[PDB]
């Protein structure tokens, strides 16, 4: 994808020429946010996201896009809030919970709510070595209450299918 | 005038009379000419806040119906530009909510939907008395809304665009607060169990049938109390297959969902102060074009 400053500028101008209505431009803001994010315009991307919400609020796709943008930026709290809003709106995609658990594991939070969220994400996705290592580190930093849930999840995974070499190594460690 | 809140405000089929039913204890109908307005009718006979309203066709009889928070059904008839008394019913388990007539393809059968636990259908036959159809043990908590369904929709029966006249029998849907949706069809000379479904465990606000004038696809867009929406689509023959699919969900209190007069634009009104006006595009999908503020 050959993209540059002038390339994003002419993309934006061509998208503006492809819309002769303010509400149509606001609806096309889900792409304008990505264009501004690529051109390094976080405030303009947030404004485009708000404009697209003002015309089509309460939708899982827009909330997931906003959460992904916040996660790539660094606003972990904003991403967690957006994912929670998307979950309370319609918990159809477990990717929101997966990213919430990933952010919690990267932030290292010792709390019962964090442990419950990690357990829920593990029950959702039993695979993925990245999230496995994340939840293992989290439940090891926790204590015995988290180690019991980790052992239960490992036993359930082993009963469902043969475990992995790294999984067995981490369990023995 | 209308100093208090205004509920529904319908217009005549030609664009002259404007019937606005509000809670201001006054129903004023003005005129539409030269962009102005002149008061021409002042009706008042309810005991509580007036809610919904529905018009009719002058070829079958200029008759209006008004529901209020008093368990009373009020009906007026138009003669020489003056509306007088017609049919006045009173007494129910709860206050009447929804009220609408069947389309012109059937007749002038009124539907009464309220959280009373039963269904009371009023049928206007002849030029005087009426008939009452009572259906009990059909709602645990009660009804909520009733949306009629014409037989001129090719999406229900694949035999209309073939020089064949379909049956003109009564068919509609219902989605009360009994955690169950249901379909009603006038078969075996009465009403019984046709098709029920379970898709919620609380309250459901209203529903909207698509009055397609040339679209061979029958759709129904629902709206619940917790922002839940269901789009039941059908395009088969004889028996239909309602698919409980989802579209744009909400978390507030979605209230009304209304289809256009020719099944072109859907208007959804709830607690977001925005009425998303959807429309079927040429690619067989949905797209929103215009909005409005509340």
């Amino acid at each position: 994808m050959r993209r540059s400053k002038a390339e994003i500028q002419r993309y934006v101008e061509n998208a503006q020429n492809s819309a002769s209505s303010p509400r149509e431009k606001s609806m096309k803001g889900f792409l304008f946010a990505r264009l501004y994010y690529e051109a390094k315009e976080y405030e303009l991307a947030k404004r485009s996201v708000s404009s697209y919400i003002s015309v089509q609020e309460r939708d899982p796709k827009a909330h997931r896009f906003l959460g992904q943008l916040f996660e790539i930026e660094g606003n972990v709290e904003k991403a967690v809030g957006c994912y929670k809003r998307s979950l309370e709106l319609n918990p159809t995609q477990k990717d929101l919970t997966l990213r919430i658990a990933e952010l919690i594991c990267t932030l290292n939070i010792k709390d019962g709510r964090a442990e419950y969220w990690v357990e829920r994400a593990s029950k959702l996705f039993p695979g993925s070595p990245e999230i496995y290592r994340l939840k293992e580190q989290l439940l090891s930093s926790q204590g015995e209450a988290g180690w019991n849930q980790l052992f239960d999840l490992i036993q359930a995974e082993l009963f469902a299918r043969p475990n992995d070499v790294y999984v067995n190594l981490k369990l023995v460690d | 005038s209308h100093e208090d809140m205004i509920h529904d405000a319908q217009m005549d089929y030609y664009g002259i009379r404007l019937a606005t039913c509000s809670s201001d204890r006054s129903v004023k109908i003005f005129d539409v000419k030269n962009g102005g307005q002149i008061l021409i009718a002042d009706l008042r006979g309810h005991d509580g806040p007036v809610w919904q309203v529905a018009w009719a066709h002058p070829m079958y009889g200029n008759i209006l119906a008004s529901c209020s928070y008093d368990r009373k059904v009020i009906i007026w008839k138009e003669e020489n530009g003056t509306w007088e008394k017609t049919y006045e019913y009173t007494g129910h388990d709860s206050s009447v909510n929804s009220v609408c007539w069947a389309p012109h393809d059937f007749g002038l059968v009124l539907a009464c939907g309220s959280s009373d636990g039963a269904i009371s259908i009023l049928t206007f036959t002849g030029d005087g008395p009426w008939e009452v159809k009572k259906i009990s043990n059909a709602h645990t908590i009660g009804c909520n809304a009733v949306s009629w369904a014409p037989s001129v929709i090719p999406g229900s029966l694949v035999d209309q665009p073939s020089s064949q006249k379909p049956n003109y029998i009564k068919r509609f849907v219902s989605g009360g607060c009994d955690n169950l949706v249901k379909i009603w069809r006038e078969e075996d000379g009465q009403w019984k169990e046709d098709q029920k479904l379970e898709a919620h465990s609380d309250w459901v606000r209203d529903v909207a049938w698509a009055p397609s004038i040339g679209l061979p696809t029958s759709t129904i867009a629902s709206c619940s109390q917790d922002g839940r929406v269901y789009i039941w689509t059908s395009d088969d023959a004889a028996t239909n297959c309602w698919t409980p699919k989802l579209l744009h969900k909400f978390n507030d209190v979605v209230w009304h969902v209304s289809w256009s007069i020719t099944a072109n634009i859907l208007a959804v009104s709830g607690g977001d102060n925005k009425v998303t006006l959807w429309k079927e595009s040429v690619d067989g999908q949905w797209a929103c074009i215009s909005d409005v503020n509340k």
